[PDB]
């Protein structure tokens, strides 16, 4: 698998 | 065993 | 007027090692210690004569030891990881695990915040380095070019403009890996020992590993070059650079070991007051370290279940 | 400076 996109926020849901 | 620090991109 | 640092008083409440202690820059009062005793204690820094700090609430999700704990930028969450191969994420407000984290089939060693707490990572004894997302879910599995050995601390660069992750293992490597695409970027070989800590500087540039071999390396990381070799004498369980003060802490042994990296030189030695007892046991030993906010207090856990608490007194000569 | 910058500063 690909590396996961850093700048996709979906991907990388901010912490709240 | 190292006897040198040595680094390789 | 040499920088000294003196005992101001020791945070009890543990039942097992202290393995790791977390500082947040925006709750001076409050810190967090991870413990073999399975939990975490979160502490409220009284700073009363009694008590320098007394435990406030514990953690208590896991089923074996907890290995790592960090806080937030935000300092509401803080992220666990165990010997039980999962990681946690509490809300700090109630207690509660929020979320857990699984896929590691071995102990969880280290685990670490993103500088935007966008990623985290962590490191396990099946030999691999896992990327998560705050949901829980692990984007990446770091398989190639990964240590052969137990993976024993993972770590961010706090510099956004260098997106890197430094990771340290018993095959006595250090491996700084490029978080744009998870791949290799350089392997540091030096070391004699396994490794049992990394940490990186306040700006991101310099990187500190020591561990078996009793020698703590520094190694650049804007060039990936070899910098300096420090003799701590024992073995490394923990170290730390000074929030403010070009310093690197070292959990050598029984004793904590400070240097000046300007002058290549030893600023203190914290030895804990060993007691004139018949008793031929080794002290205990410093596995943890922790600067405060401000940078003038040191929070170090020992194998005797105890926080001592160290203070940057300015010392006249 | 930067902390490898104080490292690399000659004693």
């Amino acid at each position: 698998a690909s590396a996961p996109d850093v700048d996709d926020p979906e991907a990388f849901p901010a912490l709240a | 065993l190292p006897t040198t620090p040595i680094s390789e991109q | 007027m040499t920088e000294q640092m003196t005992l101001r008083g020791t945070l009890k409440g543990h039942n097992g090692w202290v393995t790791q202690i977390a500082t947040t820059p925006q709750f001076p009062d409050m810190i967090l210690s991870a413990s073999r005793d399975k939990t975490i204690i979160m502490w409220k820094l009284t700073r009363d004569e009694t008590n320098y700090g007394i435990p406030q609430r514990a953690l208590r999700g896991h089923s074996h030891f907890v290995s790592d704990v960090v806080i937030s930028s935000d300092g509401q969450f803080a992220l666990s990881g165990s010997w039980d191969g999962t990681l946690r994420l509490w809300d700090l407000t109630t207690g509660t695990t929020t979320r857990r984290f699984v896929g590691h089939t071995k102990d969880v060693l280290s685990v670490a915040f993103s500088s935007d707490n966008r990623q985290i990572v962590s490191g396990s004894r099946d030999k691999t380095i896992k990327l998560w997302n705050t949901l829980g879910v692990c984007k990446y599995t770091v398989q190639d070019e990964s240590h052969s050995e137990w993976v024993s601390c993972v770590r961010f660069s706090p510099n956004s403009s260098n997106p890197i992750i430094v990771s340290c293992g018993w095959d006595k490597l250090v491996k700084v890996w490029n978080l744009a695409n998870c791949k290799l970027k350089t392997n540091h070989i030096g070391h004699t020992g396994y490794l049992n800590t990394v940490t990186v500087s306040p700006d991101g540039s310099l990187c500190a590993s020591g561990g078996k071999d009793g020698q703590a390396m520094l190694w650049d990381l804007n060039e990936g070059k070899h910098l300096y070799t420090l003799d701590g004498g024992d073995i490394i369980n923990a170290l730390c650079f000074s929030p403010n003060r070009y310093w690197l802490c070292a959990a050598t042994g029984p004793s904590i070991k400070i240097w000046d990296l300007e002058g290549k030189i030893i600023v203190d030695e914290l030895k804990q007051e060993v007691i004139s007892t018949s008793s031929k046991a080794e002290p205990p030993q410093c596995t943890s370290l922790a600067w405060s906010a401000d940078g003038q207090t040191l929070f170090a856990g020992y194998t005797d279940n105890l926080v001592r608490v160290w203070q940057v007194t300015i010392g006249t000569r | 400076d930067s902390y490898a910058a104080a490292v690399r500063r000659p004693q």
